[PDB]
This record gives C-alpha cells, structure tokens and sequence, in this order.
C-alpha cells in the first residue's frame, strides 16, 4: 500500500556527450550526425551531370581532340572533374582569366554551341594546316576542335576584317587565341607577317594583342606558346576582330540558355545511375540529418559541415 | 545532477516500464504494477522535441563553403580565401559542438528535473498521510485502493478524508 | 519551469499587487491585503538590469558591415566578400538569438528559483508553527497580528515565543 | 545563487575548514571538529576539472591570425583581409568572454547544488530523529557518539534503532 | 491569520522567445531590436550630405557637364547615389582602378577644388573644340568640366612639357586620360601623329599608355573610348606629363583637405531635411536599441545589424 | 550532539566575472590568460631567428651593400624585420609581386645561394662601372651584391643569349630586373641602345619588357628607376634570358633545400640569447596557458588570442 516515483529506464547503449562528463549513457538519444554516403557519383534532382573523363574545363571548351565525347552535351546539374585532368590545353600555353570562367561556368547548367564563324569565312587564309602533334588524334597531328588556327595562304596574310551581331536572345560566350611564336624565321614561315597584332572590341571590351616571340623551354614538345582569351557578347551587341597575324579565331560559341545554380567539383568518383538530392565529391547523403562530417563542398538539398566525428543530442533520460 | 534527483536520488529507473518517460510504482493489496504520468511525460516530450526542432531551425542559416579556384600568383588571396573557409567552419563547428554539450546539460537537468517536480506534486498533496522513504517511494500510513492511486496520478487526492485515518494510526 | 514555483507549483501570479515583483498576501483579521519583499525584488531588479546591460555591453564588438565595390572581372573576389559579409552576419544573428533563448530560461529560472527561494526562507523561519498548504500559502497554527507579517518579511521571526502557541493549540 | 544554499541559506562558509569544499561540522560531546566529505567534494572536483580541460580541448581550434601584406593599390583586398581579421577575433573573443560568463554561473550553481544536495541527503536520512534548524546545521534529538556522526557521513545512518530514541524523548 | 507567497502578475500581452517553448507570455519584457526608421535621408551630425542628383562618383569627379551643380561642394558626412545613375561617363571609356577610387574617397569628407593647370598654359593646342554629342550641353556639343580634351592647333601637336609641384600641404587628386580613336584617318585628322604615348612620372608611379586603335561598337552614339588614370599626389612631390597626342590634360584638381571617416551608399531616397546620429539607405534609426534589422551599412552611431524579425529579452515573470 | 553542512571558505580575493553580478569573490580560481612576456626576441625551439637589422627582405634578397652581414646565413626559423626599414631598395624602383613574394618566403627556413650565373660569362659587357650613389659602400658609389648592372662595353651591347639549367634537385629563385632610365640620350650613353626589350622565357612563364623612358621625381637623388622581378625555376627546368639592353642580370640564386613553416614579423625588439617555444612581435609566451592578449601575430606553438583584458574560470565556491 505505497505510491512511488522513478523514470523510464531501458537496456539500449546511447552515449551522449556533457562537457562536465564524458561518455553518458541515456535511454534515448537523436543522431544529429551524418557519417555515411553511398560512395558513388549520383545524380542531382533526375539530371545527368556533367563528368569530365579525365578532361579539364578549359579543354572541354577549347575542343580538345580527345575530349570529343562532349562535343553535343544534354543540360546538366553540376561539373565534375579530376584533380588533375590529363588532357588540359594539349598544346602550351594558358587560358585567360580561367579561374574567372570556372567561377562564371558555376552557374551555367546548358549551353547551346553554335557555328558563329563557319569556316567558309576564310577564303584568303588556310584552315587545313593548323596542326600539332601536342594536340593528336588517333596518333596523327590535330589541334582544338572549336577554334581555327589560321595559317598563311598562297604566301600571304590578309588583315582580317570581322564582325558578327549577337541577334540571339542569350549571351555568347567566344573564346579566341594569340600564338606565341619562338623566333623570327618560324614567325615569317607561318604568318608572313614579322610585326602582328590582335585587336578586339565590344562595347565593354578594348583589347590589343602582341604576341611575345622569346626562347622558352619544351610543354608537351613545343616551345611556342598560346594565350586563350574569352569574353560574354551580349544580345544586340557585336563583336569585331582586326589581326594582321597570330589569330587563333573563333569558329564555335556558346549560348548561355539555361543560368542556374551549379558547382565545379573535384573528385575521381565513378558515376553510378542514381538519383540524390545533395552531392558530395566523396559521395551523396541519403538523410535528412541537421549535420554531417562527409566533405565542406555540397551541391543541392545539403545538411550543415562540422568538423565533428559525433554529434549526438539526448532525448532521453541517463540509462542506469 | 543539478536537482540531484535522476541520478543520486533515486537508485535507477525502472527497467519494466515502457510506457513515457516519468511513471508511479503504484504498490497495492490488489496489485503491484507500474504506471506512467501522461501529462508530464507529454509536456516533456514536448519541450525535448520543442528543443531539438528549434535547434535545427536555428541552425540552417550557415557557411555554405563555396569552392574558388585561384593561379599561382594569387596565394595570398587563395589563402586569405582558405583561412575565412576554416575560421567559419571552425566557429560554426565550435558552436554546434558546445551547443550540444550545453544542451545536454538542460535535456539531463530538465528530466532531472521533472522527477523532482512529480517528487514534490505527490509529497505536497499527501502531506503527513504518507511516509516519506530514503528512495522517491512513499509509505502510505493509510491503506487505499487503486481509486486513491488513480487520485495521485490524477492530482486530486482527497486529504480531509484520509486525514483522520492517518491520525487515528499514529501515535 | 525547471525550479517549478512559478509556472505550475503555484497556480498563478497576483493580479492586484502592482509593486516589485515578489510578494506576500498577508491575510488577518485587521485586513487582508498584498505586500511585496524589497529586498528579494531589489537584488532580482539588479541582476536582471546586470543581465541586460552584459548582454549589450559584450555586443557592441561586432561586424562592421563595410560595403566594397568590385568591377566585373573581380567577381570571384566579390563573392569572397559577399560570403563573408552574409557569413559574419550568419554567426552574429545566430548568436544574438541564441543568446536571448538560452537568457529567456536562465531569466524565467531565475524568476522560478526566487520564488522558490522566498518560499523556502518563509518556510524555514517557520517550521512546524504554521501548517503548508498545495499552494504557496502557509495556514498559521497560531493567530498573530500584523507584527508577526512584517516580522517574516523582515526575516526575524520569533520562534520560540510561538512555538508553545502552536504546541498547545496542536492535539 | 539558484539553488540557494551558499550564498543566502547558509550564511558563509567556513574558514577553519580546509580538506576538500565540502564538509560536515561535526559537534558532540567528544569533541567539536570539522570534517569533509570525499566523494562528494572529488565528484565535485572531477566535474570542475572535466568542465576546464574540455573548455581548453574545444578551444585549440580557432583562427590562428596570418598577417599578409599588400601594396597601395591593394587597399580594398587589405581592407577585405583587415575586417576579416577583426570580425574573427570579435567573434572568438566573444565566444571566450560569454563561456566564461555562463560557465561561472554553472560552478556556481554546480557549488550551491551541492551543498543543497548534502543537505537533502543528510535531512532525508535523518528524518524526524533530528530537528532542522534555519541555518545548514541539525540538532540531533537524541545524542549519539562520533559513530553517528561518521555514520552519516557514510550513508548508512540506522534510523530503526535512533527512531525509538527520539519518539520517547519528544513529547 | 495566514500568509502567502506568490509574484506579480499584470494583463499585459507581451511575448519572448524561448528555445524549448514558443510564445510565452510575460509580465514585463525589454525590446532589443529596432525595426522603424525615418524613411527619408537625413543629416549626420548636423552635417548635410553630398546627395548625387542622378550621377556618379566618376561623373562628379569628371566635371559631368549635367552634373554641374557640384562645382563647388560644401563639407559633406557621407556620398549618395542612385544604384544606377544615368550620368556617367557620358563619353564611353572606362576609369582605371575606379573601385580603388571609391574605396580611398570613402575616408574624404572635404575637397577644396584649385585650378593646378589654367587653360592659359596652352598656347600651341587647341582648348576650345574638344566638345562631343556624347556630352551635351543645353543641346548642345560640350565635355567633362574638370579636364580638357587638346586638340591640333594649326595642323600641329607639339610635345607636351608639363610639371607641377605640389606646394600645398595636403595631397592632391589628379585626374588624366588617354583617348581611344577609331581609325587612322581620324587619329590623324584630330591629333596629326600617328603614333602617340602619355608617360605620366611622380615619385611612385612610372606609368606609359598607347591608345588601341580598333574597331569598337557604338556606346551614346560613338564607337571611340576614353580611359581616365587618378594618382594621389604628396606634399612637395612633382607630377610630370609628357604626351604626343590622345591626351586629356588635367584642368583642375582636389584637395584633401579633411581626411575622416565616411561612406558611398546606395539609395533612392530623398532628402528630408533632418537630423541623425546613425544613416541607412533605407532610413535613419531615431533610437539607441541594442540592435536593429533596417540595412546591414550603417553609418554614424549605429546599433549591431541581426536578420531576425523579433528580438526580446525577457525581463519579468511569465504571465498568467 | 549536532551535525551540520557548510562548504569550504579561505581568505583569498580572487574575483570572477558573471553576467548577472560582476566582481564575484571566490575561494579558488583558475587563471586562463596570459598577460606576460618576456619582453625580447626569443629562439624558437633551439634555432635562431633571421633578424635584419633595420633592412628589407627586398633588400636582403637583391644584396643591399650595407645588408652585408646576410651575405651567408643559416637555418632561421623566422623573419624579423622593422616596420619601416631604412635599407630598402637604395636604388629607387619597385619589385614586382613583392608581396607574393614575402607569402612565398613564409614557408622557407633556408636558403643556399649559388653562383648560377659567373661574373666571368660577360665578355662583351661591362661588370665593373654598374655602380650608384644611391646605393654607396663606405661612401663609394656601389651596387646591389646578388645582381649586375651590365654596361656597354667598347661602345657596343651585344644581344645577350643566356639559358641556364635547373641540374638541383630544388627549386631556385632567380632575381632579375629592368632599368627605367631618364632621357633618350643617358639610354644611348649608358645601353647604346635606343630601343631595348628583355624576355625571360621559362615553361610557366612568358614575359617581354620594355623599359619606360620618362621624367620622374628625385627619389634617393635619383630620376631613374629599377623594376625588380622574380620567378621560382623548377628542378629540371631552364631559364632563358634574352636582352638588348636596361638588363640588370642575375649573377646570385637562392635554393629552396628547407621548406617548412615561418612568418614575417614586424617588431623593433632585440635579440636576448633565448629560448621560446611560440614568439610574439612584443615578446614570447613562457606559459602553457588557454589563452593570451599580448598580439595577434605568433608564431610557434601558442595559446589563442583574445581581446579581453582579464580571463578566470571560477573554481572554487563564492568566498563569503
Ligand atoms: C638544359 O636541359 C635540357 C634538358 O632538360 C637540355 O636539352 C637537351 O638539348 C640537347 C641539344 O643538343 C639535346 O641533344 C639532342 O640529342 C638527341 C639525340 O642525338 C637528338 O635527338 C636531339 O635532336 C634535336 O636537336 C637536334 C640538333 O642537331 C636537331 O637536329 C633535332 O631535329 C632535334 O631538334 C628538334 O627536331 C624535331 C624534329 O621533329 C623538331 O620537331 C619539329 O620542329 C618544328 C620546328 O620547330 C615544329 O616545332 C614541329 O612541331 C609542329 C607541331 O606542333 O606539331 C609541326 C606542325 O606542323 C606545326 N603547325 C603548324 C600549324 O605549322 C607546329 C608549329 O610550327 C609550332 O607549334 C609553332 O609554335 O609545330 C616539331 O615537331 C623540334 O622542333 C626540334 N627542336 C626544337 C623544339 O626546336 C638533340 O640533338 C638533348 O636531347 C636535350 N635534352 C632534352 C631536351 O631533354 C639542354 O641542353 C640543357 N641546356 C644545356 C646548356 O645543357
Ligand atoms: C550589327 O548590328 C548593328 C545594329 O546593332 C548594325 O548596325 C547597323 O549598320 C547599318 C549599316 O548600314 C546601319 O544602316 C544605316 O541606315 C540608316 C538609315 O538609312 C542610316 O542613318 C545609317 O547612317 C550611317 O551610316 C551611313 C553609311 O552610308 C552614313 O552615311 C551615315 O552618316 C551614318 O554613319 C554615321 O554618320 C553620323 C553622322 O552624324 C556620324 O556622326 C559623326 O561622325 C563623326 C566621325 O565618326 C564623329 O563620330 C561624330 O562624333 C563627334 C562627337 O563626339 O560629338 C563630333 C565631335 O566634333 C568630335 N570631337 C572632337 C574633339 O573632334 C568627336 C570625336 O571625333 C570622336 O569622339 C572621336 O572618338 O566626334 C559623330 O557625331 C557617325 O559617326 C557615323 N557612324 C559612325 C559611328 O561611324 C546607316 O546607313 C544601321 O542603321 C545600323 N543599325 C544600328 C546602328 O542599330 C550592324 O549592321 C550589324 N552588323 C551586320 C553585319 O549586320
Ligand atoms: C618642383 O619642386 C622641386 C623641388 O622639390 C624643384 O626642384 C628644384 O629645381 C631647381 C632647378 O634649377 C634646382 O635649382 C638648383 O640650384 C642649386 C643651387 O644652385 C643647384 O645645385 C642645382 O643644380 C642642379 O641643376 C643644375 C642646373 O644648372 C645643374 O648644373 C646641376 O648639376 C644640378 O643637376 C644635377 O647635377 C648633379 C651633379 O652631380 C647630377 O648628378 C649626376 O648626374 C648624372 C646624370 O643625371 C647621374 O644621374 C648621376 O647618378 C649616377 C649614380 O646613380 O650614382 C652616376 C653613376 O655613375 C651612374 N651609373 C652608371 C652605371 O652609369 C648612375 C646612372 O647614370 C643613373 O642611375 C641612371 O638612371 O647615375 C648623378 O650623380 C644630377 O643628375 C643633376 N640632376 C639631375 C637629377 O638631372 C640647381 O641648379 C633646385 O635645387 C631644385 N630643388 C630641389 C631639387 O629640391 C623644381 O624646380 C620644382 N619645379 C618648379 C617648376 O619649380
Ligand atoms: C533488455 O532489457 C530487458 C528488460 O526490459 C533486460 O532484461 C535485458 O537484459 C536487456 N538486454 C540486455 C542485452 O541487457
Ligand atoms: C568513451 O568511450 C569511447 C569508446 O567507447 C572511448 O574511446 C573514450 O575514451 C571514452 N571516453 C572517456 C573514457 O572519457
Ligand atoms: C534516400 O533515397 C530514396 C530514393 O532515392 C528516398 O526515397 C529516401 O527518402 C532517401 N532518404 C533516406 C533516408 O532513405
Ligand atoms: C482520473 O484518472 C483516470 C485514469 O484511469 C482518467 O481516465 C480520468 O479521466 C481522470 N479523471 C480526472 C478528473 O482527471
Ligand atoms: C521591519 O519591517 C518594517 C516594514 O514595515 C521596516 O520599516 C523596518 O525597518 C524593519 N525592521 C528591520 C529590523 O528590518
Ligand atoms: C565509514 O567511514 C570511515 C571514515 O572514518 C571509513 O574509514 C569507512 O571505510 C566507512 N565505511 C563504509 C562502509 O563506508
Ligand atoms: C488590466 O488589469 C486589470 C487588473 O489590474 C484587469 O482587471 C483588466 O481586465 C486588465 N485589462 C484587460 C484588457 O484584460
Ligand atoms: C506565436 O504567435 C504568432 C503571432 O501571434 C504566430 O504567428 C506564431 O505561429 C505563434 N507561434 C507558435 C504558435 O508556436
Ligand atoms: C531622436 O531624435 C531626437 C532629435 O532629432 C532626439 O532628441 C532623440 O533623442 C532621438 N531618439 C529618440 C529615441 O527619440
Ligand atoms: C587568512 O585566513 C585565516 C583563517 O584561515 C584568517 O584568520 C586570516 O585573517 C586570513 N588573512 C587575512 C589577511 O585576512
Ligand atoms: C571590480 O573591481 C575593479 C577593481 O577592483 C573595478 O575597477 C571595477 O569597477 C569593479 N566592478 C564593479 C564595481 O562593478
Ligand atoms: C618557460 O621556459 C622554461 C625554459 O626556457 C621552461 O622550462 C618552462 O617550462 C617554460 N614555461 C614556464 C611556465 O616556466
């Protein structure tokens, strides 16, 4: 005949952490944490990324001979690329304001190439010879697919007089190129012209090139050099080129059709047919926890990054 | 620990209730069995739910960590990009760590708490007609059936009535 | 809640006593009107006003929120400082509403634990000389005028003069 | 000050006392000396040194400030790095001022319910054979030899043999 | 005969925020936030502003010829301006390091406007036709008032010799620029030298420019750009011109005269004839809260900026 | 016959800090900031700083004549220099990336210089007249130590054809520069050569320069100026130099054979034959405290930095 009071007690093993007392075992505790991913490229909202097999930005741009798998590619909800792409600018030279284009690239999801300069443009120089073995295809010398190396013809270099209007209702992205010739015989062997220049106006653009003809030392055999320039035309805005010698010209543009939210990611994950609402370079969080410790760098739906191996909430009372 | 009932107090909980959280060993001639407080187990439900709801909600506004690429030239602008990524995740990883720990200082305390509270809500209506005890068990002087059980749980025990009877046992 | 005298131990506050905080309704035959403890609402005032006046006087240090302008070229370094700019504010409006919760329990405890405390100071003083009650009011075994009212508000209650009162009285 | 018990029930502590913080001033005919009590006071001292080692350990990570340089025409990016600079350490000094300010309250109130702990531990073991008094200390009803007194140091107070005691003594 | 404990209790509705439990109604309660503003701008410090009708930074410091109304500028505490001021750089071009320009203006708040360069030192150039469409006036041709646009004078355009020493005791902002033309004909037929240079020499800056003759789009209406420098000239430190053609001279010049702390804000708002401690684009904060959620740039004496709607410290007991 | 319960009381005065009541008495307290040093530069972990008395890491690389004593220097475990060194580029110019360069010379604890380039490898130009006044030597006009000024020689200026292997196993720092000079003919007396360009060819790096002949103010008694450059030549990888004249060639490089962590600090303190684990610009830490408020900038192993004036965790109960 006597009332008594106590608490729940349980046998489960759910250890929380109290900065006066390590290791608490409680009756019921909520993981705040997420520890697991599926270990594989999964896809974002149903769309198809875009995986770079062993190809960089810039050379999925220019055209890179062996990077010809992404010559047409379907909308995409985010790049991914290895650490360090094998095939990146096959012949020596750099990209302009490339890490300015990667953070521009970030928040395209399409582009919609197109034949802005189509090689019957160029009757008076020669389209055919301008390749390398820096940049080769199936082993025979080959260059950029989406720029034309210019190149003297019968014994002769014409100044280039080129416009072209922006009537499309989307920016357009043109990249154009200077050559860095090595000395002054080769210079005249390939452009005719000793003294060149490379000039491009826009409305917000004002640039003139001079190439650098110096001694440098041997990228992928090659001692020349070429510099990649790239520029955002917008609609009803015309582009103009004047170039006495060194033009690597335009022949593809990009129309920025679709401009969302994306990221440029860095891993060597495989894809895996899937289907996620946040990704990971190291894999996709299948939960809906308030935390994770999987990786800083998340794209889509994602939990918050701490730098915790546990996070554990308690709920419950202490098991005892 | 701070209420000193959960954990000192009172030896342990007991295993054989499943039921809530917070409950009664009510011990009568007519049956011996557990039970379970439903109105002071769901306000603590509530507030831990409450608790642990309001945090997420308060902590889905951080860092997104954004990724930038930089050339050789810009380190010191690559660094000065790679320390702020560390500072905010340092701090927000500081901040969600000891919000935890505080909090489950509250969550232990709060239960601690609570058992202290229905310690007290039983000893102030029983007054003198029961026996308070070394454990959270209470002696009644008074034998009653499982209606005067149901009454303390229920929180209107009748004292008047049982008084007299109290006071007739002592001497 | 977690002290347990204001929200449910006693049923609710006074609606007719409009001075301090913490009060006594002092009920006897020459008049059964309201009091308040200046001292006990003093000290609460001033730690209360202390808590207040920390909390502004820790937050004048924070984000300035400088703005910058950046051309087109330099959008990575914008979006360095825009992160920046809604990361530094993220941590601060996080801080400043978490501040203000976990405030909100240590105020609304401190203002349970008072008046726990003033009912315990009450209590103790008193002993067995006046029978406790479900609510936070004390029923004297002995009548007494308004000298014996403000003696327990002044803290110098006397026991022994009472205490054969009581004594006598109880059976 | 929550809890009540260091700072306004008990009016100070004692300065002869210097074993251990908490102790029992143990007074019988025998002789009126201090004690302490071990294994409430290296709890108490264990919690004190968990609390700053695990303070210290979730604060090795913060912003570690690297100075950079940057030229005249750099004053934005300078500029950028300065508020940087200072939103960090204003946040980290921040966090370092208000954990030291609420964690001052947790030993306190970790200190005053201690002593409230020993309180209610000594009380509920004692019960009836001892006469509570206004301040911490307990008047025995019936004298006992230090035996007692290190009996209720101990935990293991025999109620059923000093029960009879007091109930004969009190009248 | 009994006494009793309880606490106040008033009928007041006022709620605070507590992370366990919503909406609790309490007895007396401190607001921390302020949420209410002016809504019109306001002095700082009995100070009145520099409010920008519809023009730039870059069009003020150039002599705008609509903005004329700041010829002569009074002390100021902070600059406005509208997020797109029409006025410009009515004529195309570019300033260089325009954002630098901005960011060391933010800490001017008075400039003594002085005449470094009198139009009288012009003998053998042309002052009086360098007037464009692109910057009109009453209808009619003009261009910026602050530097002058030299044209051949006699079918002539000697070399230019110009030095100034900076005698005064505070530095001196000197505004240069170099003009883009179009094509052969017109940069012969304006300045009579084909090839020009501007070389501009101080103690710290060694600089050398070459307009780009190209072939741009038309922006107002012409397809030529001219780009403007700025330099910080110090107390007894000479600045040197030497030019061939394509040369905007300086006319006048600024002191830096008071050297505080200010900002550049963006808004629309008018004026209101008023007087506050802290500014806001939005408004000006009459209060002395702890914090508040108008607009993150703030000026003045100015509470802590939070993102949230409701702020209130509970400061009494609950309420019921 | 009575028991009784009280807590500990001592005599001492330690205060803590407590939101809600300041200046709380306890018996025991921990301190947990740091607000002594020892006053002076201290060895960090056994090994002895790189100080520059009153000279710049510029010109300590370049070979100031005066910084003569970092001719040869060992193994450092920072740099210390003044705020405002004296000895800093006697000639006046600039060094282009100076700041990146002082990032870079942050991770370096070692430097090895060798004679890459032998002052025997010019015997078409002048080693001996390239000396200045604005850099003196026991009051005789001298030079920069670790580069050359080349003059004509036999009033001629052969074309300079130099490349150089990186044989080492570590990476070099070559420093080379370009003179500005006055007047057509001090370029004509001093180069023999009225248009001069220098074009530094390695795999990274591409760069032509052209020297500006202007007029400029005297800076260390000196219209002229020298522009500074450096690059970082990897193992297996050759540098190309060529020039026709305003070369300032290298003739000292410096290998990269330690490379761990260091910073750059700015303090006018002096040496104290000591012994520090973290070092501070004001002093050092002698103490394993949570945390300090002597300067933000330490390096080696150190407590975090606040900006609080006191710091102590109570310990012990209220002293009452
Ligand atoms: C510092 O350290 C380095 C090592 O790290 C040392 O380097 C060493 O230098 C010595 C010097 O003697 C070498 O010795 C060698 O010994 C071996 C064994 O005997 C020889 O095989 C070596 O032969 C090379 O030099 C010989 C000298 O007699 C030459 O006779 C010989 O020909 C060879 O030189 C190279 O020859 C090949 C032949 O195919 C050339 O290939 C073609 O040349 C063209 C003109 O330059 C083009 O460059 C062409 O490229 C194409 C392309 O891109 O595909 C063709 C295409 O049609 C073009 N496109 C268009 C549109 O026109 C493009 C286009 O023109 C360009 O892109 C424009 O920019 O070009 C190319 O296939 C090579 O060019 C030519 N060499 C060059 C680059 O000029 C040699 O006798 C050591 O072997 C060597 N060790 C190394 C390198 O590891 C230095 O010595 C060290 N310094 C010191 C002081 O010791
Ligand atoms: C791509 O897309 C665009 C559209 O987005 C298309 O553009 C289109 O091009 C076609 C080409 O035929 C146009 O067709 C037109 O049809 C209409 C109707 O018939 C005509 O009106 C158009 O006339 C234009 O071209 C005619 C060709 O025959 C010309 O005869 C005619 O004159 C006109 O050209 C312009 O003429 C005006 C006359 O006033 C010129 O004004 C003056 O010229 C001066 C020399 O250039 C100066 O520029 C002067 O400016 C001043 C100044 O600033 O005020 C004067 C001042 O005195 C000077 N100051 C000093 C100190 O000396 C300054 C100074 O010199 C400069 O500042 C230095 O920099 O200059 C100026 O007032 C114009 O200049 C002249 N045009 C220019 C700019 O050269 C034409 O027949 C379409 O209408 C057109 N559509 C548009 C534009 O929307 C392209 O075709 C598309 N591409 C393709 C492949 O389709
Ligand atoms: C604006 O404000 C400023 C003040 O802030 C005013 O400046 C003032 O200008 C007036 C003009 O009249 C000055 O008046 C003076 O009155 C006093 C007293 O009478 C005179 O002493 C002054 O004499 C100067 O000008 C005279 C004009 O007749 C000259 O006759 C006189 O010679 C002197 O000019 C200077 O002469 C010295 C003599 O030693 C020259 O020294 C040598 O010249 C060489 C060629 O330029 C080299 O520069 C050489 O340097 C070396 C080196 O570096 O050591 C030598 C070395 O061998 C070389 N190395 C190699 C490898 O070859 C290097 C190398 O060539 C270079 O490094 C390459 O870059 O060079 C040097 O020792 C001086 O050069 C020469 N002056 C120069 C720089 O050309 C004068 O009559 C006021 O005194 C003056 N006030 C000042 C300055 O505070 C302006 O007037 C104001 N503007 C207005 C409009 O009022
Ligand atoms: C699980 O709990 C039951 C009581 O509910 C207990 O008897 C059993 O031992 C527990 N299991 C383990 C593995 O301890
Ligand atoms: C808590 O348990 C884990 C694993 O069971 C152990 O690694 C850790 O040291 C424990 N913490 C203590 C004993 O403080
Ligand atoms: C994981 O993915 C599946 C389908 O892809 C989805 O139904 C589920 O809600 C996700 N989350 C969890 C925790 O399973
Ligand atoms: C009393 O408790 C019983 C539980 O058996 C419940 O069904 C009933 O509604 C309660 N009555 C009141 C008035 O609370
Ligand atoms: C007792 O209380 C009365 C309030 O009426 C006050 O005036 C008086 O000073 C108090 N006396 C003491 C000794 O506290
Ligand atoms: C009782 O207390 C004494 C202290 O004098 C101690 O030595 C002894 O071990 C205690 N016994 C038990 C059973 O705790
Ligand atoms: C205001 O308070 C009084 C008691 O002080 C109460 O009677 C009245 O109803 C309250 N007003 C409202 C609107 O509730
Ligand atoms: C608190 O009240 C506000 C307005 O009265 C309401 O919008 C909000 O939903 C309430 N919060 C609750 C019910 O948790
Ligand atoms: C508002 O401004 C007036 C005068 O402009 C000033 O007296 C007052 O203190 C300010 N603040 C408030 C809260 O009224
Ligand atoms: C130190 O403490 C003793 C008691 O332990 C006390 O008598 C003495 O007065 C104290 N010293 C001071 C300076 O108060
Ligand atoms: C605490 O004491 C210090 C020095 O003893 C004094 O400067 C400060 O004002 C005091 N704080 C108070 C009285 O709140
Ligand atoms: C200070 O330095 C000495 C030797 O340099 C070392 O033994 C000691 O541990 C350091 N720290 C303190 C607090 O003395």
């Amino acid at each position: 005949d006597q009332i008594c009071i106590g608490y729940h007690a349980n046998n489960s093993t759910e250890q929380v952490d109290t900065i006066m007392e390590k290791n608490v075992t409680v009756t019921h505790a909520q993981d705040i944490l997420e520890k697991t991913h599926n270990g594989k490229l999964c896809d974002l909202n149903g769309v198809k990324p875009l995986i770079l097999k062993d190809c960089s930005v810039a050379g999925w741009l220019l055209g890179n001979p062996m990077c010809d798998e992404f010559i047409r590619v379907p909308e995409w909800s985010y790049i991914v690329e290895r650490a360090n792409p094998s095939n990146d600018l096959c012949y020596p030279g750099s990209l302009n304001d490339y890490e300015e284009l990667k953070h521009l690239l970030s928040r395209i999801n399409h582009f919609e190439k197109i034949l802005i300069i189509p090689k019957s443009s160029w009757p008076n120089h020669e389209t055919s010879l301008g390749v390398s073995a820096a940049c080769p295809y199936q082993g025979a010398p080959s260059f950029f697919r989406n720029v034309v190396w210019l190149i003297k013809k019968n014994d002769a270099y014409p100044t280039i007089k080129i416009s072209y209007n922006n009537t499309n209702q989307e920016d357009l992205l043109i990249l154009w190129g200077i050559h860095h010739s090595n000395n002054a015989e080769e210079q005249t062997n390939l452009y005719k012209n000793p003294t060149t220049y490379i000039s491009v106006g826009t409305s917000t653009l004002n640039q003139r090139l001079v190439p650098k003809i110096a001694t440098r030392s041997q990228v992928n055999g090659q001692r020349g050099r070429m510099d990649f320039f790239w520029t955002i035309l917008k609609p009803d805005d015309a582009i103009h080129f004047e170039s006495n010698g060194n033009f690597i010209a335009p022949e593809y543009a990009y129309k920025i059709v679709k401009k969302g939210d994306s990221t440029i990611m860095k891993s060597g994950v495989e894809y895996g047919h899937c289907n996620t609402k946040c990704q990971t370079p190291v894999g996709a969080i299948n939960s809906s926890m308030p935390f994770h410790n999987i990786h800083p760098l998340t794209i889509g739906e994602c939990p918050k990054y701490v730098k915790s191996n546990k996070l554990v909430l308690a709920t419950g009372l202490r098991n005892s | 620990g701070l209420f000193g009932a959960i954990a000192g107090f009172i030896e342990g909980g007991w295993q054989g209730m499943v039921d809530g959280w917070y409950g009664y060993h009510h011990s009568n001639e007519q049956g011996s069995g557990y039970a379970a407080d439903k109105e002071s187990t769901q306000k603590a439900i509530d507030g831990v739910t409450n608790k642990v709801n309001s945090i997420i909600d308060k902590m889905n506004t951080q860092f997104e960590a954004v990724g930038r690429e930089f050339n050789n030239l810009e380190r010191r602008i690559e660094n000065l990009n790679k320390k702020m990524e560390d500072g905010f995740l340092d701090v927000w990883t500081y901040n969600a760590e000891l919000l935890v720990l505080m909090e489950n200082e509250r969550t232990l305390d709060f239960h601690d708490s609570n058992v202290k509270n229905l310690y007290d809500k039983v000893r102030l209506q029983l007054r003198d007609n029961a026996k308070e005890l070394g454990n959270g068990c209470f002696e009644f002087y008074h034998k009653c059936d499982n209606e005067c059980m149901e009454s303390v749980r229920n929180g209107t025990y009748d004292y008047p009535q049982y008084s007299g009877e109290a006071r007739l046992k002592r001497e």
